[PDB]
């Protein structure tokens, strides 16, 4: 082991590590994510390929169990090491008690993991930040999100990556219980949120969703396209 | 140990006014033979205690190795704080109970006498952890044969002097020199009074064998 | 070979009275067919308001009231207070079951006060359990004790003996009577009692003498 | 001044300013005043407050029925120096079957401590001891220090502004042998009522005394069993 | 020694001997047996006193620390796979355990019976002990699900009467305890000379 | 790195530990009060967004039944410190029958409050304030990072904490009753908030010797609050 | 002892990594190599460093490493640094097969090397294997592919992969004359000595400078063919050929 | 000690391990060496000058046999070598023993290579400051394997390390060809050493091994003075 | 002990356990489910010490679901088969060894189905129909007699009620109900449960 902290408070009572490697977060993919009152959604973006190479594993939403759906920001590999440790740690609750690993469950090992993490001697905290979308008990949606500290932190809608802060502006407009509350315009209008990216491809767009009682199910961009189009046509009838 | 290989044999240990008397044999039986005939089998501790034992003669040298290196360290403290003789009691029924709980036992069965502030003492410490004080002690075969000579005297007068006591030993001794196989006509006394403690030289007995002209 | 455990014997009594605990225990130690002497007082006086008595193998009941001596003083020295009794039979079981696989030869019997300031005698076993009874009586002695308490605490297979809260004097009698009507035919009981009083105001102790065979 | 960072660093003028720095860091701890007479062995400590409606944090602790300690510095490494040495008190208590004499105690203290401030990685004790207890020659009035050199006095006075009362301990130390416990106790406190300043006056609420003699327990006191203690007092010659 | 228990249209029924003697000697006739896990679970004591005792004791500790983390009751079955897994690590070294978890589910009624064998399952009726062959022929007589209160309380008092009748290692008192939707509740603690009395004629 | 983890002052106490006091300053500010009648505890959990689900936002948590608890600054820090504080009063529980009394709680959280060690592991940067109902009444206890464990009749934590135990020592004294201390604190909570005090902001957690299950209200808080 | 420490895994002063992107650019500085989009068959292209004419060239494979039996991979960077890694991948495929019986599906593989670097990544606090290295191989589940390490342990999937600062005009050159639906080798084989022969600064490309392997699937073999020298040089005339074919308009 | 436990070795903005060229600048400033591998031996050759004339040439033998058919020379520091000749000894016998069979070059070659590597990321030790050449006769062809500080390994078919060694690299490149006899291998060696070495070269000043097919040879003094009594 | 039988069809695998959980004289549970459904096409029976069923049972169940969810797709049957065998074979010589007697019932995309056979020293098997317990001395002579490679799904049906109508004739205990599964090219499909009235 290596005598030595790398989280030694500030002079003004900070820590130069955790509040500074949030930042590697805040210099990562964008990942939105909201939660109906039957149909999850959520879906990363800059997909930034070479547009002749492959994709199929480059994939940033996975999940851990049947019922429960992941993303992420900031550093892929930290990522993979959480992702592949929570897969241990739910089947391993299913070897234990035999319900459906419940979300807030998988969420406290995951920020505690992280925490105790960043309290141990001499190792570099995971610059992630998570996003855990679940609809366990009675098929209630939650959605939870984490921080590179470790506080798990329930939300209702969520924006993480480069220019949350706009995307969340985005959201103020569009955070109406109405919004009209189908799944369709629920689905395009978190696309038309990212679509409210810095540059907004179109094409860039990686959405999936789950409906509470199946399993992940990943989209295709001709539905998207319609998505897209008939967006344009509510911006046309506006005017 | 689980084979005793050289065995002593009994001990026997009484107070009286103002001190205690200790007195076994010197024999250091194999089996039957009588391999090692001249051996010390007490110890004179410090100024006030004074131990005793039987069995296995080498976990005896060993207790005696390791009590006489606390005894000098303490007495290198330099305080002029010394252990009791109930203290060196209380030390050796811990140390037999936790060899017997680690399934090592040290084949012994000891004697403790001291003298210390007013106060005689004359403890008891079993192989297994039996542990107590008594007016007068008896191991081995003694606690069946000359524990009623004791037990006798003691109830029809409960204080001793040093003389009816050492006398009272001397018989007993003479007896287990009668009827015991393991036994043998040489034996030191030794006592612990406030002037500090003595051992007295490899002494015998007086027999007696005129029922043999009998048939 | 080595035997780790030898019959010591003994016999502890114990009665839940309304407003005090009488442990009585003769002291006798043997072994097989020989007498090691004739004081060894089973019982052991922890608090103000609790004693426990301990029959069975010798050595194992002095490390086991010595454990319990430490433990007390560490619970002392952190918590301010006393224990109860409760918790006192409570951490003696966590205690016995701690040696579940190397177990004490060990019979207990904890009586005392409790919060309340009533009787209360919490009855053991060696492998750890307990239960909070009237009566019970431990070690050698259990058979020849426990039907004439059930007789004269209980009153029980009895017809129309109508229940009359057991006095003091009237409970120290009936030791007395069932601890000479038990040495006549036991083996492992006699040559003193030693009687332990816990009442609101301390603990007192008292010495009858037996027959000396 | 930058070999003044740690404890294993040895100074070009042979002073380790580590121990210097647990020493003054020792100084602002509460005042508190130990001494013995040929029978009874007394020691006074004063607490503080953080604020008006708090109570105040305690200093004399129990350690074992005949040992009580004071302390100045941090309460953390109290407490752990306590439980160390509840310990070392019960084990002997389990093995010998007899209270331990002091002075062999204070030498497994000092020895604890000795490490912590000889390798590195690992810092002096901020610790202000006054123990008090019965060998069978009586009480004693110990003290130690973060650099576990400690000494044996018959009237000690560590903590803020104890110099003063050090000078009460030299005009009365021929005093002290001879006297019954209540006007060794009002001599006590006539050491801490100049540890404070003369613009006020020593209360109930913030003054504690533990006494142990040799056939007392050692048992501590706070306002109720001290109200008669801090009668018996005149004022200050203002 | 002689437990059963079985669960019905509502809830649960568990009564007990109160018999705990030692080889040929009888101990207590007054050890209760059905120890109180929780106010929402029950515990037995089915061979071996301390054994029962240290393990349910324990199961108790740590079902309140997950209450405690999950601001949520434990469920039945769960309680069972922890008490398993925990019973399982010392096998074969000597542990004799037979108990039985009741209470009250998500589900609903819940009965789990687990061995120091580790034979964890579920079921319906269950009778534990040396005279536990006399409870399941009453029982399996006189049983339904569609049973009324009043009716269970005296099939299962009736069974433990005859099989405190039959067996010699069985008497004292008979307990009854009773698991509701919300909360468990003593019904009755009865002699088994009353019984006799009451039932002989 | 600028005299670290292992240091004393040339005039005083350690480096890091007074980081650590510097460090609690920046958290959302709580207010307990100790009455004879039951122990009254409040905390502000300054809300951002109304995504941020407010009954997900935890300050007061649950030891044990008759134990309860309010935090500073960091968070998961704490939700260690109080799994283990759970753990160890379920021990105690379990070989003692009883419940482990608050000092008995708060003496083992502090036996590790300073055991931060990174050889043979930082200090913890969080303040606790606890209320429990022992055999001796209620308690309200105060302790700190750095260990320094005492008992407060009503102490105040955290951000602006000067004025707010100013205020308080203004209205403060032995004998108040319950809900008078109650709307006397959520005054001087809604003097130091900076929003407006309405059903989503505060939280009220309440013991009583009678009343041991339940250390909390809901949504009578609004009635509560529309009192003043 | 703590001013003798250096950074080993600590962020910035200003957000970013430092240990990984000087792992990059200890990366940028070594051979080239490259893989091509086959869909039977997959191939690699490797270039010779060190190039001294007094070597003995007896091993067969100087960035080569037949690692299962049905895959090989390339590598750039620290050497045996890079055999380290080597052994302990034949180890953790080989330990695979001694549990399964059944040989190991290539991606599991290449997060298990991955994992093993992002452990000396976080905590460790060692030197970080500053090697990328390729990958190709056949499996039961997608047939043919094509996998990029990084220091980072982030892997990617490519179809046409890319080293540093000698390659990425190599992937400028993939990206211009990108390819889909011929599955032909001898295609991509000209299309690979086109690629080396504008990356390399080798003039005229002997064959000495170069080193191609492919794994092709026999009937049920997946055999991996470290091809000889003779095939290269009348690839080499075939190539030139079609300069003067591309230069027939002129 | 107390296990401290980190690599002083870290990487620079160039991407450089500065203490790895800085070790292999110090092979570079030891003693010369010459490995000619022919067509059916290998011939070793070291150069060997006493600081003074009060030294001994029986006790010190740089030229080192690591199995009966396995030489082994260095260009570097003795106190290093010596270390790693006893882990590479230690480490063929634990070969010996699993496999019956005398273990080839290749993969001694392999397992101290990992072990150099090993020292070079592992906490706090100093890498190697040791060029070995090693050599033997496995399997009919014999090979020549150089290694480096830096953990890596090469197979040449002549070469050499130490004080000058791109001119005696740049004599064998125009001397010393493909095919000739392990005594023509060692005239040009000891051309190429004696082109480079101080002027009073004898009998002891050199230390020369060859490797046979019928296995490895640690030639005499001897036989030196027949042969380098002005060969050519 | 008890029974289950293991009959390999050319595309499906018929399996079949009992429904009985005694203890030494009394049957204390007679609805009893030894069904394991690890995968989508896989299948798996135990056998033996029911402290050590449900230990291994539970190793296995949340083991290969741990694969499903790494690896984004399902094992085969024979992986499956052997990764038990080495988890058996790795567990028996210790402290603690486990005395189970499995059989594994696949369904392989491109193997098809298949079954195999465990034993308690951890035997591999390829085997056409297995069964364990007392009754597999006599069920496997009912079944050799009319085994055909190429049968159908209602003969092998009908197969199994020939062959229990022959095991509750002469055979001391009682077993009188057993659940019946069936694998395809679909999954697991459970048909209905064959209980018998004997007189």
């Amino acid at each position: 082991s290596y005598d030595r902290a790398i989280t030694v408070f500030s002079p003004d009572g900070h820590l130069f590590q955790v509040e500074y490697a949030q930042e590697a977060v805040k210099k990562g993919s964008t990942a939105v994510g909201v939660r109906g009152r039957d149909i999850v959604v959520l879906g990363v973006e800059k997909k930034s390929v070479a547009k002749l190479q492959d994709e199929r594993t480059v994939r940033k939403i996975c999940a851990l169990d049947d019922n429960v759906c992941m993303a992420f920001a900031g550093l892929t590999a930290d990522a993979r090491i959480v992702i592949n440790r929570a897969r241990v740690e739910c089947q391993s609750h299913r070897l234990t008690v035999e319900d459906p690993v419940t979300v807030e469950y998988i969420t406290r090992y995951i920020a505690s993991l992280k925490q105790r993490y960043t309290q141990s001697n001499g190792r570099r905290p995971f610059g992630i930040s998570a996003l855990i979308v679940g609809f366990d008990f009675d098929g209630t949606p939650r959605l939870y999100q984490t921080d590179p500290s470790g506080t798990y932190h329930a939300w209702k809608a969520n924006a993480i990556g480069r220019g949350a802060k706009s995307v969340r502006e985005f959201l103020e407009k569009n955070y109406t219980d109405e919004a009209i509350e189908t799944d369709d315009l629920t689905i395009k209008l978190v696309i038309k949120a990212l679509l409210e990216v810095v540059q907004s491809g179109g094409k860039n767009i990686e959405l999936a969703v789950m409906r509470r009682d199946q399993s992940l199910k990943i989209l295709n961009p001709e539905e998207i396209e319609k998505y897209v189009a008939e967006i344009e046509k509510e911006k046309e009838e506006n005017e | 140990t689980q084979n005793p290989m050289v065995t002593g044999t009994s001990v026997l240990g009484v107070k009286f006014e103002g001190g205690v008397v200790i007195a076994a044999d010197m024999l250091g039986s194999y089996g039957s033979l009588a391999r090692f005939r001249n051996i010390s089998r007490i110890m004179r501790v410090n100024n006030s205690t004074m131990l005793g034992a039987s069995g296995d003669y080498a976990d005896f040298q060993y207790l005696k190795q390791v009590l006489g290196q606390m005894v000098i360290d303490e007495e290198l403290l330099g305080d002029g704080h010394s252990y009791s003789p109930r203290a060196i009691h209380s030390w050796l029924t811990r140390a037999m109970y936790s060899r017997r709980s680690k399934m090592n036992p040290l084949w012994n069965t000891m004697v403790i006498g001291g003298y210390a502030d007013g106060e005689s003492f004359l403890g008891y410490v079993d192989m297994l952890g039996v542990a107590y004080e008594a007016p007068s002690l008896a191991t081995g075969y003694g606690a069946y044969l000359a524990q009623p000579l004791l037990r006798e005297v003691l109830e029809k007068q409960p204080v001793l002097s040093q003389t009816e006591a050492r006398d009272l030993v001397e018989r007993c001794m003479r007896v287990l020199y009668y009827r015991d196989a393991r036994s043998y006509n040489r034996f030191q006394i030794a006592t612990v009074t406030e002037k500090g403690v003595e051992i007295e030289g490899p002494l015998s007995t007086e027999t007696n064998w005129d029922i043999a002209h009998m048939i | 070979r080595f035997s780790p455990y030898v019959f010591n014997g003994g016999t502890i009594l114990a009665i839940a009275g309304e407003d005090f605990a009488i442990v009585a225990s003769d002291t006798r130690l043997s072994e097989g067919f020989s007498i090691h002497t004739r004081d060894s007082p089973k019982c052991y006086k922890l608090t103000d308001k609790t004693v426990i008595g301990c029959s069975g193998f010798h050595g194992d009941c002095l490390t086991l009231t010595k454990i319990i001596e430490a433990r007390l003083k560490m619970y002392k020295h952190s918590n301010n207070k006393a224990m109860t009794t409760g918790a006192i039979a409570a951490m003696l079981s966590t205690i016995l079951y701690s040696r579940r696989f190397f177990p004490y030869y060990v019979y207990n019997i904890i009586g005392g006060l409790d919060e309340e300031g009533k009787g209360a005698v919490y009855s053991f076993d060696p492998v750890g359990s307990y239960q909070r009874d009237s009566f019970k009586a431990g070690g050698s002695a259990s058979a020849m004790l426990q039907p004439l308490l059930d007789n004269q605490v209980g009153f029980k297979n009895m017809q129309n003996v109508e229940h009359v809260p057991l006095s003091l004097d009237r409970a120290m009698r009936l030791v007395k009577d069932v601890f000479i009507s038990a040495a006549e035919r036991d083996v492992y009981t006699g040559d003193a009692l030693r009687i332990c009083i816990v009442t609101k105001e301390g603990i007192r102790e008292e010495t009858v003498s037996l027959r000396k065979d | 001044n930058q070999y003044d960072n740690d404890v294993t660093v040895w100074s070009p003028q042979g002073r380790i300013h580590q121990i210097e720095y647990a020493m003054e860091a020792v100084k602002q701890g509460s005042a508190t005043v130990g001494l013995k007479s040929k029978t009874h062995a007394v020691l006074v400590a004063l607490k503080r407050a953080q604020s008006e409606l708090a109570a105040h944090q305690k200093k004399i602790l129990h350690v074992d029925n005949h040992i009580g300690i004071s302390i100045a510095g941090l309460t953390a490494d109290a407490r752990l120096l306590c439980n160390f040495m509840r310990q070392e008190c019960l084990d002997s208590r389990f093995v010998f079957d007899r209270p331990l004499p002091v002075s062999r105690l204070v030498s497994l203290i000092g020895s604890k401590t000795q490490i912590p401030t000889q390798r590195y990685g690992r810092r002096p004790y901020g610790v202000g001891l006054l123990i008090a207890g019965y060998d069978d020659m009586g009480p004693h009035i110990f003290q130690t220090c973060p650099s576990a050199n400690y000494f044996d006095c018959r009237a000690m006075s560590i903590g803020a502004r104890s110099q003063s009362a050090r000078t009460y301990l030299e005009r009365h130390m021929s005093e002290f042998m001879e006297c019954n416990l209540n006007e060794l106790v009002k001599h006590g406190l006539r050491a801490l009522r100049e540890t404070l300043p003369a613009e006020q006056d020593l209360t109930t609420k913030n003054v504690s005394i533990g006494i142990v003699g040799k056939d007392l327990e050692f048992t501590i006191y706070d306002d109720d069993d001290v109200s008669p203690f801090l009668e018996g007092l005149e004022e200050r010659p203002q | 020694t002689t437990t059963l228990a079985f669960k019905f249209r509502h809830g649960v029924i568990v009564a007990a001997d109160s018999r705990a003697t030692a080889g040929a000697y009888i101990a207590s006739q007054t050890v209760k047996k059905v120890i109180e896990i929780n106010p929402y679970l029950l515990g037995t004591m089915a061979g071996g006193a301390a054994d029962c005792s240290f393990w349910e004791r324990l199961l108790a500790r740590q079902c309140r620390i997950y209450e405690l983390r999950n601001k949520e009751r434990i469920s039945v079955a769960a309680a069972s796979k922890l008490l398993a897994n925990m019973v399982y690590q010392y096998k074969g070294m000597g542990l004799s355990m037979g108990t039985m978890i009741c209470g009250w589910d998500k589900r609903g009624p819940g009965l789990y019976y687990v061995d120091s064998e580790g034979n964890r399952i579920s079921g319906a009726t269950f009778s534990v002990g040396s005279g536990s062959v006399y409870a399941y022929g009453v029982m399996d007589r006189g049983y339904s699900y569609d049973l009324e209160v009043e009716q269970a309380y005296d099939l299962a008092r009736r069974a433990i009467y005859q099989a405190t009748y039959r067996d010699a290692y069985s008497g004292g008192a008979v307990n009854l305890y009773h698991v509701r939707e919300d909360g468990w509740i003593r019904v009755s603690s009865d002699n088994v000379a009353d019984l006799h009395e009451k039932y002989s004629g | 790195y600028d005299r670290g983890v292992n240091t004393f002052s040339p005039e005083g106490r350690l480096f890091q530990v007074e980081y650590a006091i510097e460090a609690i300053k920046l958290g959302s500010t709580a207010i307990g009060i100790q009455t004879s009648e039951g122990v009254c505890l409040a905390v502000e959990k300054r809300i951002t967004s109304p995504l941020m689900e407010p009954s997900s936002i935890e300050k007061i948590v649950e030891i044990d039944a008759h134990i309860g608890c309010a935090m500073s600054g960091l968070i998961a820090d704490a939700k260690t410190l109080i799994d283990k504080a759970r753990v160890e009063t379920q021990n105690h529980w379990f070989t003692y029958n009883e419940t482990m009394t608050v000092e008995s709680v708060t003496q083992a959280v502090s036996n590790l409050a300073l055991q931060f060690g990174e050889e043979d592991s930082r200090p913890f940067g969080v303040a606790l304030l606890f209320g429990g109902v022992d055999e001796k009444g209620p308690q309200l206890f105060h302790m700190d990072p750095s260990g320094t464990f005492v008992q407060c009749d009503a102490r105040a934590i955290g951000s602006a904490s000067e004025g707010a135990q100013s205020s308080l020592q203004e209205v403060y004294h032995k004998s108040m009753t319950l809900k008078e201390a109650i709307k006397s604190s959520l005054i001087i909570l809604k003097q130091v908030m900076e929003e407006k005090l309405n059903a989503t902001n505060i939280e009220l957690a309440t013991v009583q010797p009678g009343q041991n299950f339940h250390m909390f209200t809901k949504e009578e808080l609004e009635e509560v609050i529309k009192d003043i | 002892s703590r001013r003798y420490d250096s950074r080993t895994t600590i962020f910035s002063p200003e957000g970013r990594l430092y240990q990984v992107e000087y792992a990059m650019e200890a990366i940028g500085h070594a051979g080239t190599c490259l893989g091509i989009l086959a869909n039977d068959g997959v191939l690699l292209a490797a270039e010779r460093r060190n190039i001294h004419k007094l070597l003995d060239e007896v091993f067969f494979s100087e960035k080569i490493y037949k690692l299962n039996e049905d895959m090989a991979c390339s590598v750039a960077g620290i050497t045996s640094d890079a055999n380290v890694l080597t052994n302990e991948l034949r180890l953790i495929a080989q330990r695979y097969l001694l549990q399964y019986q059944e040989p190991i599906p290539c991606e599991q593989l290449v997060t298990a090397l991955c994992d093993i670097k992002q452990a000396y990544t976080q905590f460790g606090g060692k030197r970080p294997f500053g090697v990328s290295l390729l990958y190709i191989g056949w499996d039961k589940h997608y047939g043919f592919q094509l996998y990029q390490s990084d220091p980072s342990g982030n892997y990617g999937g490519w179809k046409a992969t890319c080293i540093g600062n000698n390659s990425a005009a190599a992937v400028s050159m993939l990206k211009q004359d990108y390819k889909e639906g011929e599955m032909t080798l001898k295609s991509a084989l000209a299309l690979a000595i086109k690629v080396l022969n504008k990356t390399m600064d080798v003039s005229k490309l002997s064959a000495e400078k170069v080193e191609i392997a492919t794994l092709t699937r026999e009937n049920g073999k997946t055999v991996i063919r470290v091809l000889k020298q003779k095939e290269v040089e009348q690839l080499i005339k075939k190539h030139e050929e079609e300069e003067a074919k591309a230069e027939r308009e002129k | 000690e107390r296990g401290y436990s980190f690599s002083l070795t870290t990487f620079s903005p160039s991407g450089k391990l500065v203490q790895i060229e800085y070790a292999l600048a110090a092979v570079a400033g030891g003693a010369p060496s010459v490995g000619i591998k022919a067509a059916n031996g290998v011939v070793l050759a070291t150069e060997k000058k006493q600081k003074s004339i009060l030294y001994d040439e029986r006790s010190v033998h740089k030229v080192e046999p690591i199995t009966k058919h396995i030489g082994l020379v260095y260009s570097g520091m003795g106190p290093d070598y010596r270390v790693l000749v006893h882990r590479a000894r230690k480490l063929a016998q634990q070969y010996y023993l699993v496999y019956q069979e005398p273990i080839p070059t290749a993969q001694l070659v392999q397992r101290v290579a990992s072990v150099m590597q090993e020292y070079t990321q592992s906490g706090g030790v100093r890498p190697f400051g040791v060029s070995l050449l090693i050599c033997g006769w496995n399997e009919g062809r014999p090979y020549l394997f150089q290694s480096d500080p830096s953990g890596a390994y090469f197979a040449w078919k002549a070469t050499a390390m130490g004080k000058n060694y791109v001119n005696g690299k740049t004599f064998l490149e125009k001397r010393y060809n493909e095919d000739l006899e392990l005594e023509d291998a060692i005239h040009t060696a000891i051309l190429t050493l004696k082109e480079s070495f101080e002027g009073q070269m004898t009998e002891d000043n050199i230390e020369v091994g060859i490797c046979n097919e019928a296995g490895f040879r640690r030639l005499t003094p001897t036989e030196v003075k027949d042969y380098l009594a002005a060969i050519a | 002990m008890e029974y289950l039988i293991g009959i390999q069809g050319p595309d499906y695998v018929l399996v079949a356990s009992d429904r009985v959980a005694a203890s030494n004289i009394v049957q204390m549970k007679d609805d009893h489910d030894k069904m394991f459904k690890m995968s989508e096409k896989i299948l798996l029976l135990c056998v033996g010490e029911a402290g050590d069923t449900v230990q291994f049972a539970e190793y296995i169940q949340k083991n290969v679901q741990l694969y499903k969810m790494r690896n984004g797709y399902e094992l085969s049957p024979t992986a499956a088969a052997n990764f038990t065998r080495r988890n058996l074979a790795d567990c028996l010589r210790s402290r603690t060894p486990y005395h189970v007697n499995l059989l594994l019932a696949g369904y392989d995309e491109h193997e098809g189905p298949a079954l195999y056979y465990m034993d308690y020293l951890a035997a591999l098997a390829k085997a056409p129909f297995a069964a364990h317990g007392y009754g597999a001395f006599l069920t496997l002579s009912i079944l050799d007699r009319y085994y055909t490679p190429t049968i159908s799904r209602e003969r092998a049906v009908e197969l199994l009620r020939k062959c229990l109508e022959e095991l509750q004739k002469r055979f001391i205990l009682n077993l009188p109900t057993f659940s019946v599964r069936i694998i395809d090219k679909n999954g697991i499909h459970d048909l209905d449960n064959i209980s018998f009235p004997k007189q």
